[PDB]
DNA sequence: ACGTGCATAGTCATTCATGA
DNA sequence: TCATGAATGACTATGCACGT
């Protein structure tokens, strides 16, 4: 199975890759213009390409079919995808066997999320049972050491490791330039997203499972559907508790 | 590759959204009346100076240090939020004093932010007054480089006077602007009787506050809506703009509307009762024409047929159009970092709260500081009594370390107040310029007692509310606009 | 109502748009290379603050300070030159230290405003060394508010450095960027031979200016078009980008290009090849596959056909796209407020002679302050050889100005002296303090007797532009990028 | 008599009169100022035409790309007029068409691209009077207790200035004189009181003289050849202030 | 279906001179 | 016709809750 690329019946808003092999290939579903531009730039054009979205996605669980797929920022990822969707999903046709959803750590990046993954749960569940959806984790801050190379900080605890451990190391950091800390990806230049989110080598991606698929189709409902009362209790019911979904 | 569950995920970045959505962004704090993009534009153009002494900056200057320093978000809609604060249609009290074009109650937009200037009005001058005497809680910014206000000190009832609307995550706000006078009639009372139950507090501050007050003027019809939401936290207000009826030479009628509700834009306005009269679902009107101005305001002329009659044309337009609609009242604030839908007592109590604390973290800010000014005092007074001996002390020292060791051992101070000593200039050793030092030790002894005294009784603390609330009221307090009558 | 002929008013109006386009727009400065936008940027982020010794600042907040101090336009062409500055395919020196998205050397447009931080490159402050020591004329801004630069320092020779390019009214420049060591080596020979004459210096400065220098690398073929821009102010210097041929295992072969010539598009140079095989038209080329990267830089592999010759098809893209494009050099710059077309010799003269301006500006500035603090600091020790006198007598007066006018009949005293006596602090009584006084007076009185000597001899003057410049090469100088190489 | 918009250009805000002899037509530049001057106008007679960015060059422009050009367009359609040999001044839907651009040079700049659109086009306009050029205030002196008054020359701003504080008035030194930059810095009331009320207003009305020598001038100033422009420019640039001595 | 307000910018067309 | 580089911003679409 190979399928072509585009090189001078996609989205203009694509910057496909070269490999023409799904299995080797990856999407990398950007958030706004500004990261997928650097993420064009500091991507691997062999095997990754990049699909900028702009602006908050199409809530598919709220908006009726023909209004969503009039939408010009689905379009592009069901086109990009390559794959139909609903009853009209071939997985065969599928041109990425890797969909990283790459958004802000910022709390509107959250939200994209939740969108992009109802999108993909409603429209193209497979692509979640069978593992080809990913979430890449964005740094948090950059550490740049005087005389040593500069660190990536993915949590407010791994900062404060590195930090010490450095220090103890004898390294040492301007007190003005110091840490840099990332507020989204469009912050980000070519060679720091590469060094964080799209080297295959050091990225920290986020493999999206669906165990219980009643239990799912019920959570998407209450949070994206059109019951507001429904998602107003479900908050103020579960938020109280979200900091223990891990302990 | 770490594996995470679907439900998991939705949940936590769902809720996450919401959360800070509620919080901090769409809903107003009880206590200022501010979401975070309002409290960061004005502590910016503060902290810039942008003040009313000065002429009016360039508002891509207040635009451009408010995402700098405080709100880490895009310059396009923080110029948004700072042009509605500016625009009087908008706001019943402007907290940002607009030059140039910010747009009209119309489709004409305001200008591009490079053609306008902006800097902080008077009554939003109270907002952030006296806010560098730690009278608020300040916590970092967005990376920690500098410090922000957590809530300002809001010295007028700024969520009632100019009011509130959000949309955020299974809930919205929307709390209609009030009459500055009445609100402060109401906190008034409040002052007084702070010993008063929910139950005597609600009949006393909705017998002062007689309802909203809108900045678009126009009619408030019923009682009833204004009630539930005061009693309740949610109630509809039917509003009406301002109709009156002109003859014409030949004997033809013709409609006027110089007010129109809260909200209503006056060209979507005019527009659906062109379109509502070419289909034909309000006969008897001949012709409209907009021959409003900059100089006579809204004039909406409604010339109706012979075989017409005034009011029928007038019933169908409250009907049919939005010359009446109603205001959907939900008081919905964020009180202690939660939200919560609030009755008229609970939002005139919080308020008077956070004065009354405002005023006892002033007093002890100026306690403190006027302590720490007494002690240095203190130990120049000591300096000078024995003065031959000090300045002696000073000059056969081989360095100033050795003689601040020794000025500690001589007069038995401190070093704080040594180095005072050290730091005092020739000009003070003159007879007197020697005597201030005492008179302001004697000065400021007076003015500890006094804050000592304020500390010491919730009375003049109430005193003190009541009275520079008087002051600002009286100041920039207007009349009512929106009138009220009965059905 | 006043009448007006159409031909008196297109002649007005359209000179005054012209003149200030030619002067105050598209052109260079000669003496800074700087167009006003460019000055009027860097400046506002200077006063600002925003050097190299802090993190960088929201890009916004430069735009807007230049904006709203400096360039009365829009915020959004603003920050595009801003932009620009930070480029290093654009800039062979950048003046910018951007962080974040600034665009690549193809169609990928730089991140907006709010995504971009920025301040000023050691190389700027050399730009803006010692400009607050009176070593430029200031004059209003566009309200008069406050004073901007007429032309900054320019410590070494930006408009050569970092080229120019604009399009103005009846004319336009186009002058290319060039290596620092070399114009450093062409202003070393200036400042020794400074009594020869043009046709000397013109024949000395070209044999150390070999070239443009191109951020871009590349080549330069021929040495003609060079000369001509030299010797006429007008040439065309023929560019070359770097093509290496590769061999596949018994695989076809594949031109890899991995240098473009200067202002060209990597994207638009694709695209254009590959448009040029379509209809066909660069045939023997098989496949085009850009294999760019971050890390490895341009990289556009071209396969060519078996029944093909490399150098053939090489030549054939020398001639049907910009992998060969000629650099249209006019060196057009504003000469004392006139746009004048210049030799190279021209060019480093009149550069020379506003560095030596600005040393000799600096030099009378420091020297101005070395007298007043010298004339403070006579008073001050006389007040310490009469130490004891000095105390009595401000401790009997009235106020501080009985205590001054004695001062003055003591110790035989300025105004001013007596008053710095006054505004001493009793630190300064100490020992060390008391000779730090007199040694400071020693060391003013040294920097005086220098600096004098510097405005009295040339030579110093000319050595001081020397050695400061070459220590800003050492530091600051690099490896030329674009080889020069024969037909 | 002519029908208003309540078949024209979108952006226009035409008037309610609906006789072209009492009728006039503001052509603004941006945005900003059009949207301004379409509030403070007087809506009975004066309708308001935002021109966006720099007028294309009729004179170096090809015929049928001017006639693509989304700005030119509604200028002919607003004018009501044809063009070149279909100009029909009877049609003309405003007997007053003012020219408002910012004081600065690219105000002077797009006047100049405004007047060779129209002489090479709808002379008659010219001809007949029809055009004119509105003055924009530069100063605005801000009297703490008086009335605030307009300049519009540095000249009348020291004057003004001088005479008020020898009557006794006094400013801030702080807000002071507010200098107007553009028509885009200006709200509806100042521009009411400034440029389009008809009893303050300083207009200049366009004469068309030697239309042979205009022709010449229009040809050098805007046309192609730029060496003809270049020296030109050199030769009377040099004496462009003593046109009026 | 529309308004509300704080969040998530690229595209569009000219002047102007010059050389392909 | 196109690139160049400083000059002269409105329009376009979603989330989110609620009431006509
Ligand atoms: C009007 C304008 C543009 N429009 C003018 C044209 C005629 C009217 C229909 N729209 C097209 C496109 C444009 F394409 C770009 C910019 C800018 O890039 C820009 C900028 O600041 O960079 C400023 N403006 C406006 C002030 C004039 C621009
Ligand atoms: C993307 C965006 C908008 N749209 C343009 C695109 C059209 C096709 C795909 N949908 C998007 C949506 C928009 F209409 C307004 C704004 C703004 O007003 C705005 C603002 O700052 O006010 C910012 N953006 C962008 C950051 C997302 C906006
Ligand atoms: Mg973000
Ligand atoms: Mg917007
Ligand atoms: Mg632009
Ligand atoms: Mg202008």
């Amino acid at each position: 199975n190979a399928l072509v690329r585009r090189k001078s019946g996609l989205p203009g808003k694509l910057a496909d890759c070269r490999s023409t092999d799904p299995r080797k290939s990856e999407l990398y579903v950007v958030e706004g213009d500004s990261a997928g531009g650097s993420a064009k730039s500091g991507r691997d054009s062999m095997f990754q390409a990049i699909l900028p979205l702009r602006g908050k996605i199409i809530n598919v669980e709220k908006a009726r079919i023909d209004r969503v797929l009039k939408n010009t920022e689905v379009q592009a990822i069901i086109t990009a995808l390559g794959t139909g969707i609903h009853d009209e999903f071939d997985i065969g046709k599928l041109r990425y066997h890797k969909i990283v959803l790459m958004a802000d750590a910022d709390v509107d990046g959250q939200h994209i999320s939740t969108l992009l993954l109802t999108l993909l749960f409603r429209f193209m569940r497979p692509l979640i049972e069978n593992g080809h959806v990913f979430l890449a984790q964005p740094p948090l801050y950059k550490l740049k050491w005087q005389r040593s190379d500069p660190e990536f900080a993915y949590s407010d605890r791994e900062r404060d490791g590195l930090l010490e451990a450095g220090l103890k190391a004898g390294k040492k950091i301007n007190k003005e330039d110091g840490i840099q800390r990332y507020k989204g990806l469009g912050e980000m230049d070519a060679k720091e997203l590469w060094e964080t989110t799209m080297d295959p080598s050091v990225r920290v991606l986020r493999q999206v499972t669906l165990d219980d698929a009643a239990a799912a189709d019920e959570l998407f409902s209450i949070l994206m559907g059109e019951d507001v009362d429904a998602r107003r209790s479900f908050i103020t019911r579960n938020a109280k508790d979200v900091r223990f979904l891990d302990v | 590759i770490e594996p995470v569950d679907i439900e998991q995920e939705m949940q936590r970045s769902y809720i996450d959204y919401a959360m800070s959505v509620i919080v901090g962004r769409a809903l107003p704090e009880v206590r200022d009346g501010l979401k975070p993009v309002h409290r960061r534009v004005l502590y910016a153009m503060f902290d810039s100076g942008f003040r009313p002494d000065r002429s009016h900056a360039k508002s891509a200057r207040s635009v451009a240090e408010t995402m700098g320093n405080y709100h880490p978000h895009g310059d396009s809609s923080i110029y948004d939020s700072l042009v509605r604060m500016a625009q009087p249609w908008s706001l019943r009290y402007p907290l940002v004093d607009g030059q140039g074009n910010f747009g009209s109650p119309g489709n004409d937009p305001p200008a591009a932010m490079r053609y306008t200037e902006a800097r902080l009005t008077p009554l939003a001058m109270e907002m952030l007054r006296e806010i560098d005497e730690e009278t608020v809680d300040f916590i970092p910014n967005y990376d920690g480089r500098v410090q922000e206000p957590t809530v300002l000190p809001s010295r007028f009832p700024n969520l009632l006077a100019n009011g509130s609307g959000g949309i955020a995550v299974g809930m919205a706000t929307n709390i209609p602007p009030h009459n500055l006078r009445e609100l402060a009639d109401a906190v008034f009372w409040a002052l007084e009787n702070h010993d008063a139950d929910e139950e005597e507090t609600l009949a006393a501050v909705m017998g002062r506050v007689k309802g909203p007050d809108f900045p678009t003027a126009g009619l408030i019809v019923g009682s009833q809506g204004t009630a539930d939401a005061y009693k309740t936290g949610r109630g509809s207000i039917r509003m009406r703009g301002v109709v009156e009826v002109e003859e014409d030479s030949r004997g033809r009628t013709s409609l006027v509307i110089t007010e129109l509700p809260y909200q209503v834009n006056h060209d979507n306005f005019i527009t659906s009762i062109a379109e509502q009269v070419r289909d034909g679902k309000l006969a008897g009107i001949s012709n409209i024409e907009d021959q409003s101005s900059d100089r006579v305001g809204l004039r909406i002329v409604i010339e109706i047929k012979r075989d017409a009659v005034a009011k029928v044309v007038i019933n169908n337009l409250y009907k049919h159009t939005q010359l009446q609609t109603s205001f959907g009242a939900n008081m919905l604030a964020i009180v202690d970092g939660v939200p919560r839908t609030l009755r008229l007592d609970q939002l005139i109590r919080y308020y008077v709260d956070h004065q009354l604390d405002v005023i006892v973290r002033r007093t002890t800010y100026r306690l403190r500081k006027a302590n720490e000014r007494a002690h240095i005092l203190r130990g120049l007074v000591k300096a000078l009594d024995a003065l031959d001996e000090v300045i002696a002390l000073i000059r056969a020292s081989e360095t100033v370390d050795i003689a601040r060791a020794g000025l500690i051992e001589l007069l038995d101070i401190d070093e704080i107040q040594a180095q005072a000593i050290l730091d005092m200039q020739l000009r003070r050793l003159a007879a007197l310029e020697r005597q201030r030092i005492i008179d302001d030790l004697a000065k400021i002894e007076a003015e500890i007692a006094d804050l000592e005294d304020i500390l010491a009784k919730p009375e003049r603390q109430r005193g003190i509310v009541r009275d520079e609330l008087a002051e600002i009221v009286d100041r920039h307090g207007d009349d009512r606009r929106t009138r009220i009558i009965a059905i």
